[PDB]
């Protein structure tokens, strides 16, 4: 190939998230639930190969 | 002081060279420990961009 080798930099790289504060009249409960899910991966690796 | 048209408030001040009393308080300069300087190198410099 026409490539090798190769270099890679990263630099500092920000986060970017936003907050939103709510209405004083409107009350948010003191204890509250959200759904969450979990991914788990199982790889098995198998012969001979095929071709 | 009070010779002219409406009259006028009486002061006194000492010249230069002498007061000699007034009161003389010793004042400590006091500002927290630790001033430290750091040199921050720009992460991304370019040739249109400093950051």
């Amino acid at each position: 190939s026409t490539i090798g080798s190769m270099n890679i930099s990263f630099q500092q790289p920000s986060m970017y998230l936003g907050f939103v504060t709510p209405r004083l009249n409107i009350p948010i409960p003191p204890r509250i639930t959200y759904p969450y899910f979990k991914l788990s991966r199982y790889t098995t690796q198998f012969q001979n190969t095929l071709a | 002081m009070s010779n002219s048209a409406i009259p006028l408030n009486v002061v006194a001040v000492q010249e230069p060279r002498l007061e000699l009393n007034n009161e003389r308080t010793w004042v400590v300069v006091k500002g927290g420990q630790q001033v430290t300087y750091y040199p921050f190198p720009s992460t991304s410099f370019s040739s249109n961009q400093f950051n």
